[PDB]
């Protein structure tokens, strides 16, 4: 009668909003919404920051394109929001950060456009290395910040022994980890199919073995988006559309304060 | 201190709620054994952790 | 004893 | 003849296990307990009990008296440390053979806040302010006041009341740390500046040392039970 | 199997290294493979060079540590202490952890100080008898006194009084000195031979005399 | 009362009721029932899965480690007089497999082990009853460098006194792990480069390892003194969750382990070939 539809959302955290009029629902992530650590599950003593929506609001990564041959995308939360303006400050302030998150991510085409991206949410997203040395991607390279990482469709071993990359490489089929990408589903996901909708939404509790831990050594949660069924339109065969992918924190509190980490990335 | 349960009998002797009994010696419960009477639960947080969970004849995309 |  | 079967485990010996075993002298007549002062009912109540640092280890120091004396001086150099240390309470080598790290030696495990108590042994006419900190790990050690001074501190003002306890608060991602230094359970960076400086009149000692003392917080405990790297024995 | 060879002098100053090689047999091959040193040592119960994924330094902030760590090798590392002040010994161990049998090593030791320096002067003018001409033997800076040995050509060697020590910072000094009596000539290669058993070939300073008028 | 539901019966349908067409764009599975596309009758289920609980998939012993200890002479080169394994699932493939169905994990462990021994040289006299000691060295308490130094003494570090021939040793232990669930997968390092870090080696660690000595060594040794013939033994060790409980479940490994961390190397093909159109 009125209106309201599942495809119509929007969403506004701390100043910024953000509407789709073709979303598929929304997901929160194994039936969790993201809640602040209870006294009877609290650790750290000291009382925590929280500063709410100065850090608790949207914040836009760089867009990337989707063409034919890309094999997909990854990034790692918190790494992605980590110089993103006072959720970075905090982060790299205290010794201890928490944190759930809102994911959007945005893909528009046309009704002669098609493709699907399955987007999946990962809790302890752990990615393969590019050699024969077992766990050896170092900190600067498993850590791409906003930039984020990309999938591969084969296993290029770094063989430069001598001066290796220490990369990441992530075999898309294999969800970069040594598993098969079909399963990926018992993950919280969403696909954007284009005829069907131009949006993903998924909530994400904060998931960890711990109530809170250090956010600059760890990251809860790994963002992978593939194309299961790649790009296509009309009869061109160099389409490209972008691909934006816009993420609040939800519920941050912060324990340990002292002077600010600077990690060597460069 | 014993604890008296019924067992889920599969064969039946041409001979009824056959019970079995357990008493754990040890005060750590590391050294119980299993009870495997374990109860269940409902796979919704997987299959279907959706923010508005509608019902299957109504259409999912409305 | 504590049948169940 | 109850029927009996026997068990995996069956005939093992497992040294910390709990079991009865037949009394080798019955019946003895065992000499009834006395009153005696001093009765201990948990290891825990020996690390509560204030023990002196020994914070200088300097090469001519260690061994001697000397290594529990920090010298305070009217003329030290205001910019740098008076002292540095790591808080891993069983490993660090000044921390680790006070009474809380030789207890904490028999244990794998530790959690709970801790106090650092410092006395000043200089003259009644002698004052000074310090800085004492506590950075919780994952950021540069402080190596300034200006760095000391964004995490947990407190200003000691010299006078009457001799000394100054600063409390490390319990911040921790794990449950429990590793008793052993472990980058994953570090616990972070104790350091000391002057504040302002020790300032005495004339006809006084321009130097003079300071004592520190350790003692775990009542929130304080210990597990997994294993031997001590301090005693050992040869063939 | 267990092979440190680290049994090392160990030169003082200073710096040099403090080594420790566990070559690998050889089919049943060795992991986890961290990599732990403990002083010997007032050991309660640290100053330790531990190794699990990136090298920590257990707090005696004058270390150096060298191997090809992060990723893994394994082990044949060399430590390094410097400095500069004789934190000696005591003693020093190196073990080892493993998935097969190898929580376990070998403790391995050795020494730290001190040599010496050494240079000759002769005067002065000869009015006899009959006494000095004069050649010294100085001996400069060694805490374990070098045996500082005057010797030469003739019989006319037997007189050969010492400096004992008064001892510069740390460290011990001396000078040998002769006395070889009177006359005239040159002339002859009176070598003074300062030991202490480090360096190449003791020190052997040969010289000449002052003749007058 | 376990048993799966019952089947209702159905019958023809013709209405704007459609459980057949679903949008798996939304995340969710379509929760049908047969009777939802087709006609049924009444069944009453007896079936239960009793059998897949998380209890009964993991209550089996599986093997982890295999440990070689030998008693003969001590002579001055390497020997196995006592041999250390670092605690682990991850040398054996099978029960990693099953662990890492899931990401997070809450378990007691029950171990077995089995003790078997055999002579080598064709004869130099025999051997009398042999007497194992399993010692469990926790992280920071000091190791064996020798079979029979002081840390044998095992005053509080707990060990097993096994006699060959006897029933296989056993023992349970507590949930001991350092956060409130074990970490199958660890998505991070132990260390962080600082920008003032003297060089990188510093702030260097292994992608995904958490502590350095995880769960300590188990120490082995035969008690006994050397007899003149040589004696070797194998210690087999099979690790039994109890009490588990699991949480985030994730896709099972697919392509052959490649180390204690998530890496690949061969065999990254594991599907076989089949026409499209072949039953
Ligand atoms: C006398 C024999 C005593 C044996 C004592 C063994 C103590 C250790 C039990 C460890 C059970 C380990 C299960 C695995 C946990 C790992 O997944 C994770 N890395 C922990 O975060
Ligand atoms: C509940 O336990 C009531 C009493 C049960 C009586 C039978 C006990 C059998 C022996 C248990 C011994 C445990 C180890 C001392």
């Amino acid at each position: 009668a009125c209106g309201y539809s599942d495809r119509v959302l929007q969403l506004t955290l701390g100043n910024s909003t953000i509407t789709t009029q073709e979303a598929a629902n929304s997901v929160v992530a194994y039936g969790r919404w993201p809640e602040f650590i209870r006294d009877d599950e609290a650790n750290p003593v000291d009382q925590p920051t929280e500063p709410d929506v100065a850090t608790c609001r949207f914040y836009t990564l760089d867009t990337v394109m989707w063409g034919k041959e890309s094999k997909g995308w990854w990034w790692k939360l918190p790494d992605a929001l980590r110089d993103m303006g006072l959720f970075g400050q905090n982060m790299y302030y205290h010794y201890l950060g928490r944190s759930g998150y809102t994911v959007h991510v945005q893909c528009n085409a046309s009704k002669f456009h098609q493709g699907a991206l399955g987007v999946f949410a990962i809790p302890e997203y752990c990615l393969a290395g590019d050699s024969d040395k077992q766990r050896y991607t170092s900190y600067a390279n498993a850590n791409p910040g906003e930039r984020g990482g990309k999938f591969y469709s084969q296993f290029n071993k770094d063989n430069a022994v001598t001066s290796p990359k220490r990369e990441f490489c992530p075999v898309d089929y294999l969800l970069g980890c040594g598993v098969l990408l079909g399963n990926a589903f018992v993950y919280p996901h969403q696909i954007i199919n284009l005829r069907t909708n131009n949006s993903a939404t998924i909530v994400l509790p904060y998931v960890n073995a711990l109530a809170i831990d250090s956010m600059v050594k760890h990251n809860n949660w790994g963002i992978a988006i593939l194309p299961l069924s790649p790009l296509d339109f009309a009869q061109d065969s160099s389409v490209e559309i972008p691909i934006t992918v816009t993420i609040a924190p939800m519920c941050s509190e912060f324990n340990g304060l002292r002077n600010v980490t600077a990690p060597k990335f460069q | 201190g014993a604890q008296v349960s019924s067992q889920k009998v599969g064969a039946h002797e041409n001979s009824s709620t056959i019970n079995y009994t357990t008493i754990n010696y040890y005060k750590d419960s590391a050294s119980n054994a299993a009870s495997k009477q374990d109860y269940s639960q409902d796979p919704s947080k997987f299959t279907e952790p959706l923010k508005d969970v509608l019902i299957k004849t109504a259409p999912a995309l409305n | 004893i504590s049948e169940v | 003849g109850l029927p009996v079967l026997n068990t995996p485990g069956s005939n093992q010996y497992l040294t910390s296990d709990n079991h009865q075993s037949p009394c080798a002298i019955p019946e003895f007549d065992v000499t009834p307990p006395i009153d005696i002062p001093g009765e201990v009912k948990n290891m825990m109540e020996l690390a509560e009990i204030d023990t002196m640092i020994p914070l200088n280890l300097e090469s001519t120091k260690r061994n001697t008296m000397d290594m529990y004396r920090v010298t305070l001086s009217d003329s030290a150099d205001l910019s740098q440390p008076i002292l540095c240390l790591s808080l891993s309470p069983a490993f660090d080598p000044r921390l680790s053979h006070t009474m809380l790290g030789e207890v904490l030696n028999y244990y794998t495990h530790w959690a709970g806040s801790l106090k650092f108590t410092f006395l000043f042994c200089g003259s009644m006419m002698a004052t000074g302010k310090i800085l004492v900190a506590y950075a919780p790990p994952g950021a540069q050690p402080p190596t300034s006041r200006k760095e000391a001074m964004l995490g947990t501190h407190v200003i000691w003002d010299l006078g009457l009341q001799s000394s100054c306890t600063m409390v490390v608060p319990w911040i921790s991602n794990v449950t429990y740390r590793q008793t052993t230094q472990d980058s994953f359970t570090e616990g972070g960076y104790i350091s000391m500046f002057y504040q302002t400086r020790i300032v005495v009149p004339l006809s006084t000692p321009k130097s003079m040392s300071m004592l520190g003392f350790v003692s775990a917080c009542n929130d304080f405990s210990v597990r997994l039970l294993r031997d001590t790297t301090h005693i050992s024995q040869s063939a | 199997v267990v092979q440190a060879p680290t049994q090392v002098p160990g030169f003082l100053g200073d710096s040099v290294t403090l080594p420790c090689y566990l070559q690998v047999p050889n089919m049943e091959v060795t992991h986890v493979s961290q990599l732990t040193w403990a002083r010997h040592g007032e050991s309660g119960s640290m100053a330790v060079f531990h190794q699990t994924q990136g090298p920590s330094y257990s707090e005696s902030k004058r270390l150096e540590f060298v191997a090809a760590r992060l990723g893994a090798e394994l082990r044949d590392a060399s430590l390094r202490m410097f400095g500069l002040r004789v934190e000696d010994e005591g003693s020093y161990t190196c073990l080892f952890v493993t998935f097969p049998q190898g929580s376990r090593s070998v403790d391995i030791w050795l020494r730290v100080l001190a040599k010496p320096q050494n240079t000759a002067e002769v005067q002065k003018v000869q009015l006899t008898g009959e006494p000095v001409p004069m050649a010294r033997c100085v001996s400069t800076g060694g805490r374990p006194p070098a045996q500082i040995t005057w010797h030469s050509d003739l019989g006319g060697m037997p007189q050969t009084s010492q400096v004992p020590g008064f001892l510069s910072g740390t460290v011990t000094v001396t000078s040998l000195w002769i006395l070889v009596p009177s006359s005239q000539v040159d002339g002859k290669q009176v070598t003074c031979k300062v030991e202490h058993e480090s360096f190449e070939k003791p020190q052997l300073l040969t010289v000449s005399l002052t003749v007058y008028y | 009362q376990d048993s799966l539901p019952d089947t209702k019966a159905s019958g023809p349908a013709h209405s704007k009721e459609v459980p057949a067409l679903t949008a798996v764009e939304t995340g969710a599975t379509n929760p049908l029932a047969p009777s939802d596309t087709v006609q049924t009758r009444h069944v009453v289920q007896r079936r239960s899965r009793s059998e897949s609980t998380i209890e009964s998939f993991f209550a089996r012993g599986a093997c982890v480690a295999i440990i070689e200890v030998d008693n003969e002479q001590p002579t001055t080169r390497a020997q196995k007089l006592f041999a250390m394994w670092r605690i682990t699932y991850k040398d054996t493939v099978q029960l990693r497999r099953k662990l890492e169905f899931f990401t997070y994990s809450r378990f007691d462990m029950e171990f077995t082990f089995v003790v078997t021994a055999n002579f080598t040289n064709a004869n130099n006299g025999h051997a009398l009853n042999q007497v194992y000691q399993i010692m469990y060295i926790p992280p920071g308490a000091p190791t064996p460098k020798s079979w029979d130094d002081y840390t044998w003494q095992t005053s509080s570090n707990p060990s097993i006194f096994y006699t060959y021939g006897a029933a296989p040793a056993r023992i349970s232990v507590p949930y001991v792990g350092l956060a409130n669930a074990y970490s199958h997968f660890y998505d991070g390092f132990a260390k962080v480069p600082l920008k003032t870090d003297a060089n990188d080696q510093i702030g260097d660690s292994l992608y995904s390892a958490m502590t350095v000595d995880d769960f300590g060594v188990l120490a082995v040794r035969v008690v006994n003194d050397h007899n003149p013939t040589k004696v070797t033994s194998k210690v087999r060790i099979y690790m039994k969750p109890k009490h588990v409980r699991v949480w985030c479940p994730r896709p099972p490994r697919a392509v052959p382990y490649y180390g204690p961390g998530v890496d690949y190397r061969n065999n990254l093909d594991p599907l076989s070939e089949k026409g499209l159109t072949t039953y």
